[PDB]
């Protein structure tokens, strides 16, 4: 995806992270677990949420079909009618299709981006302090307790 | 001692498309089109619409015989007619400016019929003999029950001079008719005079009417041919009939008590006895999609219609094996 | 010793909406709708509309003598007619093909009116008395002022056989009528002959107009009718009229000097004393927007109509507190 | 933003910087302030001026409607009039305030974008030579007066 | 030692359009907008057109005495029609309802022509004297040949009555005509009978056509006037006809064998010897881009129309100098 | 562009890359010379060629103009008729003449994305192995042949 994390250099996704979108996985002599980070997933929540309203509300004002009808010997304007009725539900029905296409690709690169945003995140803080593996990993120079590990996750280190 | 940067899976099979890929597997995902429908005809808000089965709006209106059951119809919501309803113009013939006619049913809810012209209102002419056997009631030669196929009393057809006001607030729907003979002896025999006329008007109408007599192909055992009008007469205005034969007369007419948002939907369904906020000509709609696929021509509080096969956004990111 | 990479940040309060999120601040943004008019109507470029007032278009060519305000009018801009206007058709009546006609006009700029048969042409019947009480001019019986109501001489309507050939270059809107007499005895009152006609012809129209004399509800005191008829000569084409009676007689005809782009708008605004390069029924417009919000009916140089109440672009950055 | 960096890892803009949409600010013994880095600003000027236009254009095509009358007995051409009328106007007015929500998303992305590469310039010239901050901001190891600030502006450095 | 990680770049120069830039150069592209045609009238899948030439589809149905070449036309993919044909009803007239023939043209592949009532088989009227110099065959004077402009035999016109049942499964086009003489004389001249009458009957049609005799311009030498109707007799249908002079009468009607997709499209161009695959009236179209800017009003397998002069998606990257 | 890569960081094409759209340049004792990285070429073919399918699919239910006549006094129909056939072909021709603007910015876009992908891939595996030049290229700080250079294109390093 274009920002590279997910699918990309995190290889795939935690079923243990059942908490929220994006988090952490630790690990260490006291154990391991996963903590989601609300901060970024509510805010992924509410993006994501304003865009279905968006394109709900946005379409809300498409053509509506009126029955019409027509005698023997005024076909051309039956026809007309046709042609017109039809023509608009083919715009709305490409509005709706493409709408939906473009946004898919949108949120898909939305969640990456966020996944991102926090990797990099975590890597402006522990800095020199970890080496970084390559894989979405920090391994620390120095033990790392839970505390330690809740210090990195809240955004204060060192 | 490591701590890792990740994301959700879970064990969904949700899949969405994209411009650069089909069928990618997310997380989570919103479908927002509406693919269901209960297939039965129903009320709208409590409102059952008007049913016409056999009968097509014309013989409703002129009051077809074998379309008793719409005498005295309540309140609709929208009106249902089949494609191609055997009970219409039981006596074969055309109905003046029809579409534009079904055009103001579009937006009428109510009708409350009402005797303009009686039937024992006519001393010089014989009501009661204008039927035929093409439009029977009950095994016996019958006749449009709103409308009055006035015949010659003995031997004579005096000029018809006959006028009606509106004393109603209401508009008042008027419906009379003309009789096309196929020959010079069936004209004798009906009205006695050879050329005639019906004249009609009212503060906008200048109408003049001439039987068209000629031979022409039977058509349920019928050469004649009937051919309907119609006005709509406004409060306080009158409408003056003047004929000396062929004239088929107002008995009763509309009044056009409400006036609400309907249609003349095409359907060959029948009653379901159910109620919806949505009816599509195919079956009701209950759901809070935004789009919808059933069919073009809704009434109600209706989703968008298009014609997809699948609309699904997603909502969460993409699901890894 | 530090250096920082950071961006602009002001006292801009301007809001954009995106996708994910409603009213965004931002540095810097363009809205490109105008949702201002000045609420008159006004000349475009220079050129003065055809401002009707009380008077409809039909009103106006057949010259109601209410409408002398445009007996003789400069080429115009667009014409502006009221929704309802009082002054058209004194002497009840149709006008045949009348939205047709309305149509051509919206292709028209200026008329010149042309004398074609000149009123004091008639030996044979009488002219001048062809005056209703329901076209009052100065308390006085008066009548549409470019046709002429022709009645018998003497008593008596001869064969009227006349003819008028185009001998302009250009096309040339011809108008005339015939009455619909309520009775037996006012067609003999006015036309003496009982049974009568009009017949016109061109090299394309092929018409015989017959009078439909019934009885009808009266509109401002009247039982009788006019109907009036047009046809757009060509250069080079003749007119052939003839009649024993009930015809109304062109006297002036329009010559069509002017085609250019109007329209007739429907507005209840008079005349604003200003010039524009945009009109809408609603007041002009002067803006560099590339869309606006007026009104769907413009003429002019103008920015295209959405729906729209709010149309801003972002240009700048997120601002931040 | 998709970007990361305009109110995310930097977290505020500048009211001192009214020389240019992005740029520096720097601080040393000799003092400190606010320089505009006028090539991207130029950059970022030209593509919103031209995606303004862009949408002014493709928009000079949309429908306009013409006057149109019908009689007592034509109600179905005139309805027919007025839902084509009207389905045209719902198109190009839903075409309007969709290219306007999805391009204004596009334009603050671009800001985003701009105020990284920016940042990313820089950090690939500093290097090891000074401590990446977190902040946008990066702290040097070695004295560094005013041309070799300067020098960091123009991309030059070492 | 040293590794780099870079991008393709080669020494191409097609350009794509971006919203905030124009011309990028592109290492690849493609374009889906068709720019080209072969600039001929084509056969379409080995089907070739009908090719009016000169002739209208009035010239050519009522058999123009100009338009022989299409006496018996072989099964078509479409029909061309110039702008303004000149062999178009050689004796002036009108064609009653022409544009809603045209449209059911636009839906047929195939006519068989048929003869209904045959020329000698009237003993009681002149047939082979119904016939004007302004439709010349062969320097001689002569007539639409599909109908038989029947004149008095020994200064007598007796009533006609003729009958036509449709014993073809298949649906047929009637054609018939009514003559309007411009004076009283030329009516006694042809018909003798001065007031006269014909009399269209099917099972849906109730029809009673008059000559309206009046003085009109000349229209290639002739101040006369025809006036053509039509119906389409359904199969196992009878058509009544009964008229006393005026009458232009059924010789040959049309079967309808073929109902298939098809269009008259205006064209100056004559037929170019070639087949393809997607025509319009400018030329034929063979490409498999998406889209094509040629002409809205094509048929065949055919790109979409757009109104544009470019359209090139990028596939490759911004290619470098 | 908006990933900083192509004539961003990397200021420009490879001529002598003929073999793929993104790859390698490579420079030691040996030799030097290009490597096509032929799994992101792939998955960069790929999506263009479904972009374009989806571009040409779903545009294949535009508005068809039908022939449709009418007489000297039916003036206001025609020019109704008139309008409903240019309003849509309007509406198509913007449609398409828009989706070809935005999509061609996002293969650009993604082609930019794609390049920083692979940059950020060799990034990670190199660490402190090599210099960072900033400009695309990574300086070894111990000798390094044709198959530690292989070593880094699979993806195994070290
Ligand atoms: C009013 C009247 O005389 N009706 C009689 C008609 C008429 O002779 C024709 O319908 C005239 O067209 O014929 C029959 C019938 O159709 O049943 C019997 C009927 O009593
Ligand atoms: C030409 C003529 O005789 N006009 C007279 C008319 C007519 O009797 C009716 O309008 C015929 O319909 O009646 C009055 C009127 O309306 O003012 C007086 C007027 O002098
Ligand atoms: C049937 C008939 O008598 N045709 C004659 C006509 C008619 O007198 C007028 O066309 C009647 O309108 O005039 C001429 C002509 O036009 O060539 C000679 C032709 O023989
Ligand atoms: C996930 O899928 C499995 C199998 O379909 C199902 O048992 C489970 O309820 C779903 N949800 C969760 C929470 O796993
Ligand atoms: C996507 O998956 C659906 C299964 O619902 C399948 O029918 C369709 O062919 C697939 N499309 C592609 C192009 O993979
Ligand atoms: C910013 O806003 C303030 C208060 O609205 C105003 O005084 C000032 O002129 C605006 N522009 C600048 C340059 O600050
Ligand atoms: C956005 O701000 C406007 C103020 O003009 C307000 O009316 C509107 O309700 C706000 N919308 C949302 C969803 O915040
Ligand atoms: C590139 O362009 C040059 C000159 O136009 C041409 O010779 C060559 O065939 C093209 N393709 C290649 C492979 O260079
Ligand atoms: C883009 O290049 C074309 C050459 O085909 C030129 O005609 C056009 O003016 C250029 N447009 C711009 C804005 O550079």
């Amino acid at each position: 995806g274009l920002f590279g994390a997910i699918a990309g250099f995190i290889e795939g996704g935690w079923q243990g992270m059942v908490d929220g979108w994006y988090g952490y996985h630790h690990s260490n002599e006291q154990g391991s677990g996963y903590a989601a980070d609300k901060e970024s997933t509510q805010k992924a929540i509410d993006g994501v949420t304003n865009k279905v309203n968006s394109i709900i509300d946005k379409m809300n004002t498409q053509f509506e079909a009126v029955g019409r009808e027509f005698n023997n010997l005024e076909r051309r304007i039956e026809n007309l009618n046709k042609k017109m009725e039809d023509g608009f539900l083919d715009v709305w029905t490409y509005n709706a299709e493409l709408l939906v296409l473009m946004e898919n690709e949108r949120t898909l690169d939305f969640h990456d981006s966020n996944v991102k945003n926090l990797y990099d995140k975590v890597r402006l803080q522990l800095r020199d302090n970890a080496k970084e593996l390559g894989n979405g990993c920090f391994e620390f120079y120095h033990k790392c307790d839970n505390e330690c590990m809740e210090s990195v996750r809240n955004g204060t280190y060192d | 001692d490591q701590i890792c940067i990740g994301y959700h899976a879970n064990n969904s099979t949700e899949q969405v498309d994209t411009i650069m890929e089909k069928n990618v597997t997310v997380t989570h995902a919103q479908d927002i089109l509406e693919k269901k429908h209960n297939g039965k005809l129903c009320d709208l808000d409590g409102v059952k619409p008007l049913i016409l089965r056999d009968c097509s709006v014309a013989g409703w209106l002129l009051g077809n015989p074998m379309c008793d059951e719409f005498i005295n119809v309540p309140e609709w919501s929208y009106i249902v007619e089949k494609a191609n309803p055997v009970n219409d113009l039981c006596y074969p013939g055309d109905f003046n400016d029809y579409e534009e006619l079904k055009h103001l049913l579009s937006r009428i809810n109510h009708f409350e019929k009402i005797q303009i012209i009686p039937k024992s209102s006519w001393s010089s002419h014989e009501a009661s003999l204008g039927v035929s056997s093409v439009c029977p009631y009950q095994g016996k030669s019958s006749f449009f029950r709103n409308v009055v196929w006035l015949i010659k009393k003995n031997s004579t057809y005096p000029t018809i001079k006959r006028s009606y006001n509106n004393t109603n607030q209401e508009d008042l729907l008027v419906l009379w008719g003309i009789h096309h003979p196929n020959d010079a002896a069936e004209q004798t025999k009906l009205y006695q005079n050879p050329t005639t006329y019906i004249s009609v008007g009212t503060s906008t109408l200048n109408q003049r009417l001439v039987p068209r007599i000629a031979t022409r192909s039977k058509v349920n055992g019928q050469s004649g041919r009937m051919e309907f009008f119609w006005t709509i007469l406004k409060p306080n205005d009158a409408i003056n009939f003047e004929s000396n034969g062929n004239f088929i007369a107002p008995e009763y007419a509309y009044k056009i008590v409400k006036k609400g948002d309907s249609t003349i939907m095409k359907s060959e369904l029948e009653y379901g006895n159910c109620n919806t906020k949505c009816q599509t000509p195919m079956g009701a709609i209950n759901s809070s999609m935004p789009f919808h696929n059933i069919h073009p021509l809704t009434i109600g509080e209706c989703p968008k219609y298009v014609k997809s096969n699948r609309l699904v956004l997603a909502t969460g990111l993409r699901n890894s094996p």
